């Protein structure tokens, strides 16, 4: 069962990791029933002439 | 006879609970490795019912 837990936080820092402490809340639980070996995060590119 | 249903005979390893197996590869029991020619010690996993 693939579980995804989401949380949005309005930070305001220049870089690195922000400090503080918070919790985590569920969004959806999808019962796909298959195992996952590898994953890749896809970004986007901005195109102009 | 009903030949529309098949069953898997053997497997090399085990499976997780709540998992569906759809691999129809050539099963290898012992030596003389198969590589898709189905020769000696190469049995098909899916077999027909009776």
């Amino acid at each position: 069962y693939f579980k995804i837990y989401s949380k949005h936080t309005p930070i305001n820092l220049v870089r690195d990791l922000p400090q503080g402490f918070s919790a985590l809340e569920p969004l959806v639980d999808l019962p796909i029933g298959i195992n996952i070996t590898r994953f890749q995060t896809l970004l986007a590119l901005h195109r102009s002439y | 006879g009903n030949y529309n249903y098949l069953y898997r005979l053997f497997r090399k390893s085990n499976l997780k609970p709540f998992e569906r197996d759809i691999s129809t590869e050539i099963y290898q029991a012992g030596s003389t490795p198969c590589n898709g020619v189905e020769g000696f010690n190469c049995y098909f996993p899916l077999q027909s019912y009776g």
